[PDB]
RNA sequence: ACUAUGCCAGCUGGUGGAUUGCUCGGCUCAGGCGCUGAUGAAGGACGUGCCAAGCUGCGAUAAGCUGUGGGGAGCCGCACGGAGGCGAAGAACCACAGAUUUCCGAAUGAGAAUCUCUCUAACAAUUGCUUCGCGCAAUGAGGAACCCCGAGAACUGAAACAUCUCAGUAUCGGGAGGAACAGAAAACGCAACGUGAUGUCGUUAGUAACCGCGAGUGAACGCGAUACAGCCCAAACCGAAGCCCUCACGGGCAAUGUGGUGUCAGGGCUACCUCUCAUCAGCCGACCGUCUUCACGAAGUCUCUUGGAAUAGAGCGUGAUACAGGGUGACAACCCCGUACUGAAGACCAGUACGCUGUGCGGUAGUGCCAGAGUAGCGGGGGUUGGAUAUCCCUCGCGAAUAACGCAGGCAUCGACUGCGAAGGCUAAACACAACCUGAGACCGAUAGUGAACAAGUAGUGUGAACGAACGCUGCAAAGUACCCUCAGAAGGGAGGCGAAAUAGAGCAUGAAAUCAGUUGGCGAUCGAGCGACAGGGCAUACAAGGUCCCUUGACGAAUGACCGAGACGCGAGUCUCCAGUAAGACUCACGGGAAGCCGAUGUUCUGUCGUACGUUUUGAAAAACGAGCCAGGGAGUGUGUCUGUAUGGCAAGUCUAACCGGAGUAUCCGGGGAGGCACAGGGAAACCGACAUGGCCGCAGGGCUUUGCCCGAGGGCCGCCGUCUUC
RNA sequence: GAGGCGCCCAAAAUGAUCGGGACUCAAAUCCACCACCGAGACCUGUCCGUACCACUCAUACUGGUAAUCGAGUAGAUUGGCGCUCUAAUUGGAUGGAAGCAGGGGCGAGAGCUCCUGUGGACCGAUUAGUGACGAAAAUCCUGGCCAUAGUAGCAGCGAUAG
RNA sequence: AAGAGUGCAAGAGCAAAAGAUGACUUGACAGUGUUCUUCCCAACGAGGAACGCUGACGCGAAAGCGUGGUCUAGCGAACC
């Protein structure tokens, strides 16, 4: 099914995580990622900027994308994120990869699902 | 088959990142004893004239055992040979130069010889398999950098 | 494995009968025979609606909303005039194809967020009245002007 | 122990030619190149050899003659024979040039199925020039397609069919060239203060347009590319200042105009100013590149083992600007050809580019001097096209103006505006094809691939047009079997010889199945037919590649589950209670003993149970529904375009390049190229107008909390609101 | 008057039947009763597949659940076997490759593999590709072959010819 | 209490009426919908019906009635 080895290392790991860490987000994020490409998030800021809020990491289960603005100051864990989108995040916040997520948080408190 | 040009752009700066892993290189296949790959060599290689001198080069880098590899002519099995397709050898050393690709080096057993500014896919990673063993010469090592 | 690739030994090829699988009569007639009879379920319902003008007496305007400008203004500030806690942008050297069209038009979408100066060849009263409610203004080309005739 | 005629399976030997291996042939792509013929081509006929039937070559000088260059010690084609010859007087062989080159054939003195006739005489026929004489010339016919100009279907699609479609296709008539055709605006019409000959490629676009408005059909301008190149007449004004033939004399043409000028940058004339640039006619005349051919070209033929043979194994060495490919008695960079490098020639580019000679460009003012007629245009009737009142063409009829005029800008008329100058002509390069040369391949591999690897358009069929096969492989070396016996025998057989092998012995590598001869095992002349599956017996079995299996006893022991005996009940068959969930109970295991045709397995046969093939048609098939004698081999979802989903992957408010350009390791690949497409805003026939970066509620996942309940809740769901059309 | 069983009514074509033999206080019929036989059903041991659960990167292992999973034409979905040639990685062969014949082992199976003989030069595996890729059938195509069968014909004619 | 009548088949509906008589009046109106039917379930056009609204009217004291005929037949695409 998956042809790309890093998304299959990725969903291994976010299994693992949610297996011993109990973040349940993690697991969700893994099923979603496992799911076809067609239905995995794509996100542009404005919706970012509208539900997010600080000190709780925002978390897409697909890729991020740059239409919009974003002015809160928030992290961000994604997939992948569009060099624009990265780069109008880093500007206010933080754009981060879901590896450091679960490294950081393995056992993923505090984060609120976007798509 | 067509391509885009950003993914395949990818899957160069990809099988050169492969050259740089000793052990993806070892797995390979490819015979050497060293730690530290691709080998990076001075720009005077490019000047270099006769096969034997090359051959010592490598032997001095302790690199040479590959061309003992790729020393040998499989007959294949079937009727390609009909067709002139009779032989085949393993892919050793990919030379990567600047001005021109080397004369020296390119009828070393298995050798590929190429530059920095056209060096491709299938030079970096013979039949998609990363981690060829490599040597790039100074001025080939930085050009190489923005490809 | 592929679909294809398991029919051998199957016979039919996943057709049904043997019966099946012959000629046009199979479909009901070649292309779109029958749109009106037998197949006339989901084809568009015949007849004529309409005229066409003349392909060279026919203008195209280059459009956008006034949200692809203001949310843009700080990285066209690094290009377009910056003046007076405002902007002024020539929306003519904005818009992607506005050479190939006749004239330039700023439409009303989204949100104005900063007071802008805008200058283009027409403007939707939602455009003006959103341009001027954030502080801003909206100028009119010559081109503009004589569109007014 | 017998049994024939037979059945099944093997064994030995055939038959047969599958299979595997092999490739002197195909198929396809790519680069180069490209006309021949009255000076008789192409094609065909018949000849031609010491012996010569076929093919090839050649032409009475006849597998060949001559010259120059190359090449080289051999040679006398395919073709390995017998004889004989040629070559150092440099043959063979290769390149270029020449000689010879029968008859028919456009076929041309005339006739004729390849021969003949005559005034030794003929370009027949048509035609130009013409010394009016066939004196000088032209045409004819061929060619793989490509190209241009004419004539022009039908099956088919529309689920019938007529317009439409197939299709201006197939096919027919005429004709050119290496390419053809087109081509320097009476253009375009992103309408402009814009473009600027033509073709082609990519796009514009399945858009505009057509259409029983059905099915279908279907451009252009523009843009990005490729390649680029612009000119000559007619007339005005001049008026013989001219041209053709001939060595020359001389002849012919030409006032019905040869020649000068001139050609929208309008020109001419008149008067000026200025220039030697444009154009045109000439002369010279390539580089590089590309295609093909050629010269030169490094390094082992060392040791042991195996083998008929090392090109194998093991060991020791070598070259590489050369480790492409091939050959050689088996896997070869170093044995031979070649390959890298370097160099030479020819061909194409091209009588082109550059260079040069001659000519002379251009400007002002004046001048109604010149500027292409059955035309432009209109009507009748048709064809054709996307061309719609607005395509192009044919036919019949009518029919202008004169630059102070005329045509076009997709209905007509008038005015304005913008463009342009028809009714004369030429024109390089970029593009098509594939005969020819060469190269290439995830193509086929002798029932395939061409019809054709072979005598292949052969053998053979048809009056003819036309139709049309099958046939590849000894061996390292022919060492291709001497001698002897047999025989009617140059047969065949026996014996023998060669070779690693003859079961490699001549259509000879391998040598399947159907099937045949002989023979082995099993059955067998009292017995029944989907031929078997599963279980179990009997007989049969060299090894190998499987090693199990039998019996006594014991352990474990699911469901199930007793006898006898005792007690009680029933007319009776029998039942109940207890012995007892006991003994028993499939598999598995342990001790002891045993089997080696022994266990498995295989062949055949016997017994039991079940069983009227297979595939198809069918409501229903063993069917008295359809198909096949048997076996081998062959034998059926493929390509382009477009549309719509899906899975995976890149990038993301974007994304992708097309033709094409440059580079290079030269079809790959690296870098350019965004023309253009889709997406980013919709609604409306059109004019025209032009939207929620979130107001409210519910709430899954997830998160939070003081947790069995509260909170936040993307996505989702329900509203609200906004753009537009219709709308008093 | 009612009921039970039988009798008459009662004729068809090759050889009569209850499937047959045959049966009479039945081996028939009716009322009851007793013990048995008898499916792949039901119960039960072990294994297999599928679905699901726990653990896990992954049933790759391991453990667990199915009384409420296990038939199937057309058809939809999904894992796998085999064939050609390409590529990368990597092996085998004259101390005998491929093919073929006979035989041994594995796999539910497509098919894989070994031994012996023959053969005498080539042949694989894994991964990613490629496609003129799999036959029991079409009155299918071509070739070969068996029975038919030592059979029909080699007589017939106004010319019986030795 | 319904056998009459209510245009026409058959079945249904109707009595201070849906019938009869008299009078007045043109709602047999324009625009646009919801819904059912056509086509049970279950997609499909024309057509039909039920029920609204907007506008304008008729009648009535007014509530209200009038979306032709008490209800179910009386109908027809594109092109032109
Ligand atoms: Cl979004
Ligand atoms: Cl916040
Ligand atoms: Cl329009
Ligand atoms: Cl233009
Ligand atoms: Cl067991
Ligand atoms: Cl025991
Ligand atoms: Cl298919
Ligand atoms: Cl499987
Ligand atoms: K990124
Ligand atoms: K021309
Ligand atoms: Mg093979
Ligand atoms: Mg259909
Ligand atoms: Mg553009
Ligand atoms: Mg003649
Ligand atoms: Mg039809
Ligand atoms: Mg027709
Ligand atoms: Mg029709
Ligand atoms: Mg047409
Ligand atoms: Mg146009
Ligand atoms: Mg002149
Ligand atoms: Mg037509
Ligand atoms: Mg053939
Ligand atoms: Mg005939
Ligand atoms: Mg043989
Ligand atoms: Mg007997
Ligand atoms: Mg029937
Ligand atoms: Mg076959
Ligand atoms: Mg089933
Ligand atoms: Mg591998
Ligand atoms: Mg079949
Ligand atoms: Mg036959
Ligand atoms: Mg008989
Ligand atoms: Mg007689
Ligand atoms: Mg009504
Ligand atoms: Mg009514
Ligand atoms: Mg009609
Ligand atoms: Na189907
Ligand atoms: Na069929
Ligand atoms: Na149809
Ligand atoms: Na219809
Ligand atoms: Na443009
Ligand atoms: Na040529
Ligand atoms: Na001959
Ligand atoms: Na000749
Ligand atoms: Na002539
Ligand atoms: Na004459
Ligand atoms: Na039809
Ligand atoms: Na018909
Ligand atoms: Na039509
Ligand atoms: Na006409
Ligand atoms: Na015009
Ligand atoms: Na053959
Ligand atoms: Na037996
Ligand atoms: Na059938
Ligand atoms: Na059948
Ligand atoms: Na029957
Ligand atoms: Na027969
Ligand atoms: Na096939
Ligand atoms: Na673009
Ligand atoms: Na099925
Ligand atoms: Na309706």
């Amino acid at each position: 099914s998956k042809t790309n080895p890093r998304l299959s290392s990725l969903i291994a790991d976010l299994k693992s995580a949610a297996r011993s860490s109990g973040g349940a987000v993690w697991g969700d994020v893994a099923e979603r990622l496992e799911k076809p490409r067609r239905t995995h998030a794509e996100v542009n800021l404005g919706r970012i900027e509208r539900y997010a809020q600080e000190d709780e990491t925002v978390v897409v289960p697909g890729k991020v994308l740059g239409s919009g603005v974003l002015q809160k100051d928030v992290t961000v864990a994604a997939v992948d994120f569009s060099g624009t989108a990265e780069t109008k995040i880093d500007q206010v916040g933080e754009a981060v990869s879901l590896e450091q997520a679960i490294e950081n948080n393995p056992e993923g408190s505090h984060v609120r699902v976007i798509r | 088959l067509d391509l885009n040009d950003k993914e395949r752009q990818l899957a160069v700066r990809s099988a050169l990142a492969a050259t740089a892993d000793a052990d993806l290189v070892a797995d390979r296949g490819h015979e050497f004893d060293r730690d530290e790959v691709p080998v990076v060599v001075s720009d005077d290689f490019e000047d270099l004239v006769k096969t034997q001198e090359v051959v010592s080069l490598l032997e001095a880098l302790d690199v040479h055992a590959d061309i003992d590899r790729a020393d040998e002519t499989k007959i294949k099995a079937g009727q390609g040979s009909a067709r002139g397709r009779k032989y085949r050898r393993p892919a050793s050393i990919l030379f990567v130069t600047s001005d021109e690709p080397s004369t020296a080096a390119r009828n070393l057993a298995g050798a590929d010889v190429a530059t920095a500014s056209e060096v491709n896919t299938e030079d970096l990673a013979p039949g998609g398999a990363p981690g060829r063993l490599t040597v790039f010469t100074e001025s080939a090592l930085a050009e190489v950098a923005e490809r | 494995t592929s679909k294809k690739k398991r029919q051998r030994g199957s016979r039919t090829h996943g057709g049904g009968s043997h019966k099946n699988r012959r000629g046009a009569g199979h479909r009901g007639g070649r292309g779109d025979a029958g749109r009106d009879k037998h197949e006339f379920h989901n084809h568009e319902p015949l007849g004529k609606s309409g005229f066409k003008r003349p392909q060279k007496v026919q203008e195209e305007a280059a459009t956008i909303d006034v949200r692809e400008i203001d949310e843009n203004v700080t990285l066209l500030a690094a290009d377009d005039v910056a003046e007076v806690g405002g902007f002024r942008v020539d929306v003519r050297d904005v818009v992607e194809e506005a050479d190939d069209a006749d004239y330039v038009k700023v439409l009303g979408a989204g949100q104005v967020r900063h007071e802008l100066t805008l200058i283009a060849d027409d403007f939707s009263e939602g455009a003006r009245e959103k341009v001027e409610g954030a502080g801003g203004s909206v100028e009119l080309t010559d081109l503009g002007e004589e569109r007014q005739a």
